[PDB]
């Protein structure tokens, strides 16, 4: 799967939409081809790979145990409940799989708010107890690099990969051990609506004229002041990003934010 | 060389989630099989108690393959149970993006999790590209050259030379395999054409971003309609509609030529994975409040009995658990639902899979292009009969060459370059509402203490359900019956095979070690296991 040249990637899915890995695919100059042919070598990932079965698990094994040494990025939270059997690949329990995996890594990504905070799964009432990879997996010294969001710009971990890549060192990290460059200003200080915030202009209503016009969606719940990400700035799909769409931040990039932020329409 | 014994596949890779797949061998020939999904996430236990309105953003996170998708099932169900009749736009508009989900969601089907059954890509090294040309600028309206192709082969040589094969290490067809049937020259066309669809899909995934704010995880819906005033635009339009045009020329002269190309190379493959009964939901409405106003209509046939369809009864659906990891052996309707997990590894006590078994009138039901291709076609819909009798023609086949892996593959494609059509039609159609000077996009309602809701669509892999019970105004209970729950659920209470595990009795298996047939024909079900278990 890999050698020398390349240098070796092993995704892992833990509990998990695939809107992470879908995410990846989204990814614009450079785009995935170049990714996979040329920057990167993917040597494992259930969702695009060839091998199944047996020849997966040896196309792991044989990624895991390279001499020249692998980059791990993780999607999903780990299920740990009732000795993590909520969620298994080949018999084996996700936390199992990633305890012993993640440790070997060369450096590790914890790719969207499941894999970096718990996610969607870990929403009260929790019945799998879903943990976020550095809560985990605390106890094997396991320090992943944060990108968050659900599903998180491509555009950051593509970023996030370049830099490691040239300085072979994480970038600046925040408290939640996220790219401070990508992660550094709220959603709302880069709004463009911004201005109507400042007037007290509200859509009181989705159907309202306000709302027709642009005014701020605060009262219908917006969470872009209390979430970090670039979304205005770099957009999704070099062409929208939700508020220009005329729906409120639901505060996807942040901790529990399924139950922080929510109820999503009240603020 | 024809093998007894077990075989086991986990992971069952170039799928949605995670799935096992587990079949008894006799005289190389699969002669019983066991679908197995092995996460849980359980999101029906947490959207318990709370607000109605925040269910999309949790259920859309049931999957990210089939993004939006969720959403707009949450959406409108709670439009029903709230008694909302949206605007013509927002119809208009969730319309055109789920039509953009569907024909993103096969082109990379086919090409990124299907065709690596079918083609060796190291073989694409051994190929003349001039011949190889040839072949591709006869079977489509666009011209290929020997140099495109030998850039793809460049390419492709290098990275091979490279001794890093990244995805493709240990692929089934590595050092070649018996049950692979392509020449060269066929499989450096699919190679190129691979290539080439990832990067058309970006463009087919931005065109649900035009409008939706964002792919993955659409952000525009609400109940009572949706939020995008700038859909209205019409630059949002005209871009939205430029994706749309490159989008479909990639869908017919590219994905539905190579398609037929490859069937054409596996006629074999009619011969295996066939089933008996069918479900389809119907999708692309003119009135939120009637199934029979979509673009296909719902219906439902036993026992490929097509000349006499059914009307689908909801009523009529029970999700069993007997030999699924939750408490009990009571089936239920979705909104007397119950999710109560307790596991007991593999078939403990006859128990093997975190997905219940959906039953209609206690009969195992495929869903997906093939339910909705046939039931249409048997409902008269001149696009889909017109289409399918090129395809049938084409390949040189009768209609009961559609019962199987080969034929539910085609209908995939079928649906495709019918719904790639019917989006121009829909965007003509709300360009034309607008001039009407009709510019209202959301629609006013007000949140019942109690209600029952129920919200219908017909995902790219079949009929998708989500049932809500409001109580106090908040969520009582919300059930998800999934397309991949129908399709790849376990056996039910009767002992019932479901559709997947019935279509791999028979199965051939050429190599115990390797076995790729028995990949094609789960992978022409398109599973989706975060779907199917949620
Ligand atoms: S972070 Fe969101 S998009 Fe990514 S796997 Fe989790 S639920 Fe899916
Ligand atoms: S719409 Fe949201 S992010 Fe924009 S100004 Fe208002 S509160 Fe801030
Ligand atoms: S919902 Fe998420 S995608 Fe950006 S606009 Fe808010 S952090
Ligand atoms: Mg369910």
């Amino acid at each position: 799967l890999m050698g020398p040249r390349r240098p070796s990637v092993v995704y892992l899915h833990n509990a998990e939409c695939t809107g992470c890995s879908e995410s990846v695919l989204r990814a614009f100059e450079p785009y995935i081809d170049t990714l996979i042919l040329d920057t990167l070598s993917l040597d494992y990932h259930e969702t695009i790979m060839a091998a199944a079965g047996d020849a997966a698990e040896a196309a792991l094994e044989q990624a895991v145990n390279s001499p020249h040494g692998f980059i791990a990025v993780v999607e999903g939270g780990i299920p740990t409940a009732a000795n993590g059997i909520y969620g298994k690949v080949a018999n084996h329990t996700m936390l199992d799989i990633c305890s012993r995996i993640l440790p070997k890594a060369q450096a590790v990504i914890a790719y969207g708010t499941c894999a970096t905070f718990g996610g969607v799964q870990a929403a009260k009432p929790n019945p799998t107890g879903a943990k976020g990879v550095n809560d985990a997996l605390k106890h094997l010294g396991v320090k992943a690099i944060n990108i968050a969001g659900c599903p998180p710009n491509p555009y950051n971990l593509v970023g996030t990969i370049v830099y490691y890549l040239k300085n072979k060192a994480a970038p600046e990290l925040d408290s939640l051990n996220r790219p401070t460059m990508f992660f550094g200003q709220t959603v709302h200080e880069q709004c463009p609506r911004l201005p109507h915030f400042d007037a007290g202009e509200f859509a009181p209503s989705f159907e309202s004229e306000e709302a027709r016009k642009g005014w701020c969606l605060y009262e219908l719940g917006c969470k872009g002041p209390v979430t970090m990400n670039n979304c205005p700035k770099i957009k999704f799909n070099q062409t929208n990003w939700p508020v220009d769409a005329g729906h409120p931040c639901i505060g996807c990039s942040e901790p529990d934010f399924w139950d922080a932020m929510t109820p999503f329409y009240q603020n | 060389s024809s093998y007894s014994g077990p075989i086991v596949v986990d992971p069952v890779t170039r799928i949605e989630g995670h799935l096992r797949i587990e079949v008894e061998v006799e005289n190389g020939k699969v002669k019983n099989a066991y679908s197995s999904s092995t996460l849980f996430r359980g999101l029906e236990i947490i959207l318990k108690g709370r607000d109605p309105r925040d269910a999309q953003h949790f259920t859309q996170r049931t999957c990210g393959v089939c993004t939006y998708t969720h959403a707009l099932a949450s959406t409108r169900c709670v439009d029903n149970a709230v008694g909302v009749h949206i605007p013509k736009n927002a119809t208009y508009i969730r319309n055109l993006v789920l039509g953009a989900q569907y024909l993103h969601d096969h082109i990379v089907h086919f090409y990124h999790l299907h065709a690596l059954d079918f083609v060796d890509v190291t073989a694409a090294l051994k190929a003349d590209p001039a011949k190889a040309a040839k072949v591709a600028s006869s079977i489509s309206p666009r011209k290929t050259t020997a140099a495109d192709l030998k850039a793809v082969q460049d390419k492709l040589k290098t990275f091979v030379e490279t001794g890093q094969l990244g995805p493709f290490t240990n692929a089934y067809f590595l050092g070649g395999h018996p049950a692979y049937y392509l020449d060269p020259e066929t499989n450096l066309i699919a190679t190129a054409h691979y290539l080439e669809a990832l990067r058309l899909q970006v463009k087919a995934a931005r065109a649900m971003a035009v409008f939706g704010a964002k792919n993955p995880h659409t952000q525009f819906t609400v109940v009572g309609g949706v939020t995008c005033y700038d859909a209205l635009t019409p630059q949002r339009i005209a871009e939205f509609e430029a994706l749309w045009k490159e989008t479909k020329a990639f869908v017919d002269e590219v994905y539905i030529p190579d398609l037929l190309v490859v069937a054409a190379a596996y006629k074999d493959w009619t011969q295996y994975g066939g089933t008996d009964n069918f479900i389809t939901f119907g999708e692309f409405p003119k009135d939120e409040y009637d199934l029979n106003s979509r673009f296909f209509k719902p219906g439902v046939v036993f026992k490929r009995d097509f000349k006499n369809i059914k009307p689908f009864d909801k009523m009529q659906i029970e999700e069993h658990v007997r030999h699924s990891w939750y408490e009990g052996a009571e089936a239920r309707h979705p909104w007397k639902g119950q999710t109560q997990p307790k596991y007991t590894d593999l078939h403990g006590d006859d128990r093997y899979s975190w997905m219940k078994a959906p039953r209609y009138m206690g009969e195992p039901m495929e869903t997906g292009p093939l339910a909705q291709v046939l039931i249409a076609y048997s409902q008269g819909h001149p696009k889909v009969k017109a289409v399918t009798d090129a395809v049938l023609a084409k390949l040189g086949v009768g209609p009961e060459a559609l019962f199987s892996t080969l034929g539910r593959t085609a209908a995939r494609g079928i649906e495709t370059a019918v719904i790639a059509e019917y989006v121009g039609v829909m965007l003509q159609e709300y360009k034309d509402n607008i001039a009407k000077g009709d510019n209202v996009i959301c629609a006013p309602w007000e949140m019942p203490k109690q209600a029952e809701g129920v919200g219908f669509v017909n995902a790219p892999r079949g009929g998708l359900s989500h049932w809500i019970r409001i109580e106090d105004g908040k969520i009582g209970n919300f059930q998800l019956v999934v397309p991949s729950t129908w399709t790849l659920g376990p056996r039910c209470d009767k002992n019932k095979l479901s559709p997947v595990e019935a279509s791999l009795i028979g199965t051939p298996v050429a190599d115990a070690k390797r076995p790729v047939e028995i990949l094609r024909t789960v992978h022409s079900f398109d599973p989706c296991i975060a779907c199917g278990v949620h």
